[PDB]
């Protein structure tokens, strides 16, 4: 019935190792382009 | 600067601003620290201006 199976099951292997390897590194770089954000502070002056 | 002679003012200088402090009096020396860079941004936001 399923003449991939193996073939299919080291390709996922494949995905996961590479998968565990590139989520930290695709949110490291979003955490980094959006620290310049979260960050930042704001400030009010009112005249009175 | 200008027409003022060297000596003339050496002379003057040590008539006058002769013993201005030249003493620390508690032997601490003001000394500068360098100062670190900071990429930043700052926005004062007025739109009336």
């Amino acid at each position: 019935s399923e003449p991939e199976h193996d073939h299919r099951k080291r390709m996922g292997l494949k995905m996961l190792l590479m998968m565990g390897l590139l989520l930290p590194l695709t949110y490291a770089m979003k955490r980094h382009k959006w620290s310049v954000l979260k960050s930042r502070k704001l400030a009010y002056r009112p005249p009175k | 600067a200008g027409g003022v002679e060297h000596q003339q003012l050496l002379d003057l200088a040590q008539k006058h601003l002769s013993s201005v402090s030249r003493v620390y009096e508690e032997d601490a020396v003001p000394g500068l620290t360098p100062c670190r860079f900071t990429g930043s941004e700052i926005r004062h936001r007025d739109d009336a201006l």
